RNA sequence: GUCUCCAAGGUGAACAGCCUCUGGUCGAUGGAACAAUGUAGGCAAGGGAAGUCGGCAAAAUGGAUCCGUAACUUCGGGAAA
RNA sequence: GGCUUGUGGCAGCCAAGCGUUCAUAGCGACGUUGCUUUUUGAUCCUUCGAUGUCGGCUCUUCCUAUCAUUGUGAAGCAGAAUUCACCAAGUGUUGGAUUGUUCACCCACCAAUAGGGAACGUGAGCUGGGUUUAGACCGUCGUGAGACAGGUUAGUUUUACCCUACUGAUGACAGUGUCGCAAUAGUAAUUCAACCUAGUACGAGAGGAACCGUUGAUUCGCACAAUUGGUCAUCGCGCUUGGUUGAAAAGCCAGUGGCGCGAAGCUACCGUGCGCUGGAUUAUGACUGAACGCCUCUAAGUCAGAAUCCGGGCUAGAAGCGA
């Protein structure tokens, strides 16, 4: 197909999201968003699909006080799909990755959205339900 | 010392002065070239902005994830009945630029027109043009009428004709004054154009006999008004802390010691809105012909037989009756203003540009709230009452 | 013919280019007609309690 | 800024706040409009201190009833933890 | 601020040497010529009947000694990467932890996170954390009052209605109105990713591009409200606390009593639409061609040539003008 669409950034810097895998994260702190160049005083702001730098607050100790790659998978923040209803989930999650784009866990605890199902064949792999 | 951080300047300093526009009519500042290869054919058009609507179509572009996918997209009505011709212009090419040689205009001049020549008309005596009709009823004025359209032909380089709006055929408009501006005419020798020019002396000219379906055009007008406005709304500087003495919403320096003068380039608050403004490649979605089965919103995919006009009418501006214009995304101005539509001035290659839209589905639910009913007649239905 | 949704709070029609889609945590796909239900849901009103919603009228055989 | 006497009803623990009766009073130069900037008072989707010297300001908590309450302690407290 | 430039910073010249050989791909010891005033000094010319004294925040502009981006020459340039140099200041140069900090040092992104001026830009623009009054504590010094290029905590930021500048607004421009021309001034677009090219060129392997084409995105600019989101004194409807009108019904008071929803208008990269092409040329590479019977991009003549300049387009429209 083509590329993916722009959709409203609703995930600014030290946004604490939900851990969906299954690596024992329990959250994800993000400390900066992949491809941002930025402007004076914007805080750098990921959506759905993108892949971000977190660090996990809770969860067990070999995952904690490091940084690691991390793809949104949902969120709260609703935006607009090309045919014009406006969507949003429950809360805002996020899954643990390899800087490839490669799952760290092996499973998904809920929905992800199709934006980032159609971008990590990886993580559409491991998900249960798309959108 | 050098700024510590660095971004981009506010606003665009190639829209000085923000100041009100010197006109309330889009002006045309330059038509398209040309080419003499081609018929005799018109350049721009009048128009109204009625209201706006969306749409939903299956798009075909291949290589993109639309491809073969509805999108909905915002689309805004411009009517744009038939407008009158009533007059001749040509120019000279002069080492000072062009030069209006002479005007030739018609016989007979309807009260719309010759409303816009007053600004008390009914107060006045209208006497306006009433001595040169006369020129048609001897035999040496019309002699003179053709000898004047000779030399234009003989001398001029451009020639535009002289056409007004009918705009008492929108009630939902309060004026009777029309509005007259000149288009120019494209195609053909000079000759010829004068030729095409007097033959539709007095007669109407249909909006699709300059514009066609998937065109892209040019709208011209004066956007919205706003009035006085500060530098945070007006040029989009950003707001000063919440503690700043004396109000926040300032820009903090608005110059260096040396030179020891505030420049045209520092924000300043002032008026905002009521800017000319000309806005490129807005793609024709439809061309609605009244009484001709294409005014109807009723598409291939979606049989119910509808109008364009939204249940309830368009807001603030009334029932679109007369032919229109479905153009993509948003014009200048707020509703009823008149817009000038102007003929591309660059070469339409792009796929957008040539790509076939399809319309699938036009929303005509009520836009004064949150329409849950397409017409009228379902509503009834729905609540028992029919 | 026309594609249509419905609203799963008021029962509405959704005609295209319209609609506020959810998705709860359990994957359950809730589509709103506007903003009205969508609050109303999240506020947790029961729609067959309010007598303008379909589940409300059908319950009552209006 | 300047001492003191009298002190109704309702709600409510309450000469708290809010409304009312007796008594007093509408005295603060008036009219039109609703630009920017201000002063005072609110709200704001997603994120939640990334702002800032600094959580400044604001928000959040708040009454009553029941359950339950850690370290430490001068054994009295902490505790409305 | 002014003179100067020791010191700081930035360049050049010679060529002993380094660079598997080879002074000059890339460097340049011993010496030696310069430039700059974003270092610090030297001085004391201006200001003591007062020019608001650090830093940060905001905002504009300017410079090049060019970090990235456009076009090029060179290499100890196979590819990839890198390095040296040339036109080049059009565009951009970020989010954070500690510190009052300038400075510094780390985390992260990015094409890049270059260096600087504008009274060490900018306090009647803010702030006041630091320095630099009066309170107070510590250490050292002093017999003492007290001191301290040591540390610590608390400590009032005044005034614009004048002139100019700038931003917009009337008016003037020799009847009135419509439609127009037009000098001149301003100006704007920017960068990246993915697919294909292609696991191809190249390379023993390892590794590993690019043009065209397609689809998106970043920063910025101008508009707009069909949808979503925000906003309530629609005081629009409903609910509800306390009081109050004998009760019911219906209202009122608590400066918007409070709550839920809330149309309209306004409004957000929190929503949507749009954002442009002819000429002349820089560096460079070349054509024909002497000087100089050969050679030579140059001397005469000529060509291609860029995020460059000009025009066009867009904004305004002059003691300019036409029909
Ligand atoms: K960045
Ligand atoms: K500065
Ligand atoms: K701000
Ligand atoms: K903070
Ligand atoms: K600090
Ligand atoms: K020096
Ligand atoms: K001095
Ligand atoms: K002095
Ligand atoms: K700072
Ligand atoms: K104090
Ligand atoms: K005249
Ligand atoms: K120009
Ligand atoms: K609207
Ligand atoms: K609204
Ligand atoms: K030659
Ligand atoms: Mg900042
Ligand atoms: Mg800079
Ligand atoms: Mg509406
Ligand atoms: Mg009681
Ligand atoms: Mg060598
Ligand atoms: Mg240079
Ligand atoms: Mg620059
Ligand atoms: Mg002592
Ligand atoms: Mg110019």
């Amino acid at each position: 197909a083509g590329n993916k669409f722009r959709m409203s950034l609703g995930l600014p810097v030290a946004a604490t999201i939900n851990c969906a895998d299954n690596t024992g994260a329990k959250n994800l702190y993000i400390i900066s968003v992949k491809g941002i160049k930025g402007r004076l005083n914007r805080l750098p702001s990921a959506c759905v699909g993108d892949m971000v730098m977190a660090t996990v607050k809770k969860g067990k100790p070999d995952l904690r006080k490091k940084v690691m790659p991390a793809v949104v998978v949902r969120q709260r923040k609703p935006w607009r799909r090309k045919d014009g209803v406006f969507m949003y989930f429950e809360d805002n999650a996020g899954v643990i990755v390899n800087p490839k784009g490669e799952m760290k866990g092996s499973a998904i605890t809920g929905p992800i959205g199709k934006e980032c199902a159609d971008l990590w064949p990886r993580i559409a792999s491991a998900a249960n339900a798309i959108v | 010392s050098h700024r510590k951080f660095e971004h981009p300047r506010h606003g665009s300093l190639g829209f000085l002065p923000r100041k009100r526009a010197a006109r309330h009519r889009g002006k045309v500042k330059a038509f398209p070239k040309d080419d003499p290869s081609k018929p005799c054919k018109l350049t721009a058009f009048l128009g109204y902005k009625a209201g706006m609507t969306h749409i939903v179509r299956d798009v075909e572009k291949p290589g993109s994830k639309l491809h073969k996918k509805e999108t909905c997209e915002a689309v805004t009505i411009i009517e744009t009945p038939p407008m009158v011709i009533v007059g001749v212009v040509g120019y000279v090419k002069t080492p000072r630029g062009l030069r209006c040689l002479n005007t030739v205009w018609a016989q007979h001049l309807s009260e719309e027109l010759k409303r816009r020549f007053y600004k008390n008309w009914c107060k006045s005596k209208k006497k306006a043009f009433l001595k040169y009709s006369k020129k048609y009823e001897t035999d040496e004025g019309k002699k003179d009428i053709q000898t004047q359209l000779e030399k234009l032909k003989k001398y001029a380089c451009v020639i535009r004709v002289l056409a007004h709006t009918q705009i008492r055929k929108m009630k939902g408009l309060k004026q009777k004054k029309a509005h007259l501006m000149e288009i120019q005419v494209n195609g053909g020798t000079i000759a010829q154009k004068v030729d095409f020019a007097y033959g539709f002396f007095e007669k109407q000219v249909p909006v699709d006999a300059v514009f066609q379906k998937d065109e892209m055009i040019d709208i011209i007008g004066v956007t919205k008004g706003k009035g006085y406005e500060g530098v945070v709304t007006r040029w989009g500087v950003t707001r000063l802390p919440r503690k700043t003495h004396r109000g926040l919403r300032k820009v903090a320096c608005i110059g260096a010691w040396h030179p020891a003068r505030v420049s045209y380039t520092v924000a300043r608050a002032g008026q905002n809105g009521y800017h000319h403004r000309t806005e490129m490649n807005k793609k024709v979605y439809k061309l609605g012909k009244a009484g001709q089965e294409s005014h109807a919103a009723i598409t291939d995919f979606d049989r119910t037989e509808k109008d364009i006009t939204p249940m309830g009418g368009f807001p603030h501006y009334g029932v679109v009756k007369d032919d229109y214009l479905l153009i993509k995304g948003c014009c200048v101005g707020p509703k009823k203003r008149v817009v000038t539509l102007r003929q591309s001035l660059l070469n339409q290659t792009s796929r957008v540009a040539l790509e076939e839209i399809k319309l699938k589905f036009i929303d005509t639910s009520s836009k004064f709230g949150h329409g849950r009913f397409q017409t009228t007649q379902e509503k009834q239905k729905f609540y028992g009452r029919l | 013919v026309l594609k249509t949704e419905l609203c799963r709070f008021s029962g509405g029609k959704i005609y295209p280019g319209r609609g506020i889609r959810f998705i709860r945590s359990d994957s359950q796909v809730f589509l709103f007609l506007n903003s009205k239900c969508k609050r109303y849901f999240h506020n947790r009103l029961k729609p067959s309690k309010l007598t303008w919603t379909a589940m409300y009228r059908k319950q009552h055989k209006k």
